[PDB]
């Protein structure tokens, strides 16, 4: 028994017609996608928003009324009980002014909208979502105490609700007040898109963090919405895939990370992607590399991001030392990052991360871990980040005393409790 | 790195003294080899058609033409020109190193019968590369098909990778 949010990641879809198509209809057409969506094994979805929102007109602004444009209120009860009977929750974001430029309308009419949030949360609420989302909270006056309001609000009304804050903000004691605001409040942010992306640098900014909120449950994003393949150079793409699955809470992506998908360029009206299902639906990508970077295309290929986001998911679903075991780092080599994830008795996993463009010995010293875990001499690797070796050493058993990485290459390594 | 690896570009001939003009139009895709996916559904690839029109500034507006889910789907992207004629660019070049990451080099062509271009496509430390056997009818000759899996074989590409989309009409008969 743990909160539903704890089980796996969450998958954000901020413009339902993006990734649906022009076929059919926002709402309607999420519907026929949750078959894949179970696939990736995601625990609940972040849509939106979706609601009525005149550009920068606050009373021309209704959190209740859906964009007629996505589909009915009949539309959306449709989506969260068919999502429902696959255990698939439904978070709805209500980032008010979302169609302009200050997303929280003025600061002076703070109050105004926190009443309007109120009213919303309750209607929702009784409508069936599980939870809800609030992006640029850094533009919003007083944020600490409306998010307080609002976990009230919805505390009130029922226990099992999530609240997300989302951020622009890669500043950990700026992150941090946000956080201690407010209870069981995730806290999405650039705090991991920051960064020189060297091994010391990723491994400081993950213990610092960890150091910093204790005991209390976080979340593991690179950005409040876009894209990871947009923050993270492409060279650490599968690296920071595994970095994500394997510390301990809640993994947050955005649709398409799992594909490696691009946002709109520098040069470009900053605006979501369609989802390429097939090539029907790509853009900047022509034959025949194309027939590789769709939805269809990864889906049987053995060293797509698609079949590692699917296998690391899964793990993190089903694996009690992932689902909610705690983190000891390592001592490695410079810019490896290694730590370990244990629960009780359970199976621990090993990770070993090389932010190197080069063969490193990990030189792993696990000597200042607590009693009963001991590295063994050998463990099965589950998942390498490195195709190569993955085609060649999936679920093999591997010495540890004189283990090697490759380039930019991700080690995940199991080995069971000793009695 | 990769499971079937990528050859060196020393170890890929360009086409001397490339006439980007003779080489515009339409082409059939009559032979295809990579480490990648060479199929689009369950079954064997089917024939699709590019076709290079030089634009003004010298790069190329390349349109595929592919027949998927029993309709006409047009891919349109720019082929910019790299150091010397014949090699081309795809997206927004970031580094030096990395501007060979997403590149197309034509091998050898007489323009109005036959020609083999080279794709290079990296994704995450692994490099995709393809080798496009164009025509400009739906057949060639045995001993082009021929010349096409002796060079595909040179660069380390095994037979199974090795395919000759099935002529099909729908779409790309114009």
């Amino acid at each position: 028994v743990q909160r539903w949010w704890h089980k796996g990641a969450l998958y954000r879809i901020g413009d339902l017609q993006a990734f649906v198509g022009r076929d059919a209809g926002g709402i309607a057409g999420l519907k026929s996608h949750l078959e894949y969506l179970s696939t990736l094994k995601v625990k609940g979805l972040v849509l939106g928003p979706i609601h009525k929102n005149q550009k920068d007109e606050i009373n021309e602004t209704d959190l209740k009324q859906i964009n007629p444009t996505l589909g009915s209120q009949e539309d959306f009860k449709d989506l969260l009980q068919s999502a429902k009977k696959k255990s698939i929750h439904i978070i709805l974001d209500l980032t008010p002014n979302y169609q302009g430029q200050n997303a929280w309308f003025l600061p002076a009419q703070a109050d105004i909208v926190a009443t309007k949030m109120k009213e919303a949360l309750s209607s929702w609420l009784q409508d069936g979502v599980d939870g809800f989302q609030f992006r640029d909270v850094g533009k919003l006056m007083n944020a600490p105490l409306y998010l307080a309001e609002w976990q009230n609000i919805t505390k009130n009304l029922s226990e099992d609700r999530l609240l997300i804050a989302g951020t622009e903000s890669s500043d950990l004691q700026q992150i941090v007040n946000i956080l201690e605001s407010t209870s069981d409040l995730l806290l999405t942010s650039s705090y991991l898109s920051n960064s020189t992306f060297t091994g010391e640098r990723t491994e400081s900014l993950v213990t610092r963090f960890l150091n910093a909120t204790g005991s209390q449950w976080c979340s593991w994003s690179v950005s409040q919405a876009g894209l990871l393949a947009d923050f993270i150079p492409d060279h650490l793409l599968r690296l920071y895939q595994l970095l994500l699955f394997t510390l301990p809470g809640t993994p947050v992506f955005s649709y398409g990370d799992e594909l490696g998908l691009q946002g709109a360029l520098p040069g470009q009206p900053a605006k979501a992607p369609l989802m390429p299902w097939n090539e029907s639906s790509i853009f900047h990508i022509p034959r025949p590399v194309s027939l590789n970077m769709t939805v269809k295309g990864q889906n049987e290929d053995p060293g797509s991001l698609l079949t590692q986001f699917r296998r690391l998911s899964d793990l993190r679903g089903k694996e009690r030392s992932l689902l909610h075991g705690d983190f000891h780092a390592l001592s490695s080599s410079p810019d490896l990052f290694s730590y370990i994830r244990h629960w009780d008795q359970n199976e621990r996993y090993l990770v070993v991360l090389n932010f190197r463009d080069s063969g490193r010995s990990a030189r792993l010293g696990a000597s200042n871990l607590p009693a009963g875990i001991s590295l063994p001499a050998s463990a099965k690797l589950l998942l390498s980040t490195d195709s190569a070796r993955q085609s060649r050493e999936e679920d093999t058993s591997l010495k540890l005393e004189n283990l090697s990485l490759n380039p930019y290459e991700g080690l995940l390594l199991q080995f069971p409790f000793v009695a | 790195s990769d499971l079937i690896p990528a050859p060196p570009l020393s170890k890929v001939p360009l086409q001397q003294n490339f006439q980007d003009n003779q080489f515009h139009g339409k082409w059939y895709v009559v032979g295809l080899a990579g480490n990648g996916n060479l199929r689009e559904d369950k079954d064997p690839l089917k024939m699709y058609a590019t076709i290079y029109e030089l634009k003004e500034d010298k790069s190329y507006n390349v349109t595929d033409v592919l027949f998927i889910d029993k309709k006409c789907h047009y891919l349109i992207n720019t082929f910019v020109p790299g150091s010397q004629p014949g090699e081309f660019t795809l997206g927004s070049i970031k580094s030096t190193l990395g501007s060979t990451s997403r590149l197309v080099r034509v091998v050898s062509t007489n323009y109005n019968q036959h020609a083999m271009v080279f794709f290079k496509w990296v994704h995450q430390n692994r490099e995709w590369f393809y080798i496009t056997l164009y025509g400009r009818t739906k057949e060639l000759t045995s001993e082009l098909k021929e010349n096409f899996i002796r060079f595909s074989k040179s660069l380390g590409l095994p037979e199974n990778h090795i395919v000759f989309p099935v002529p099909i009409d729908q779409c790309i008969d114009g």
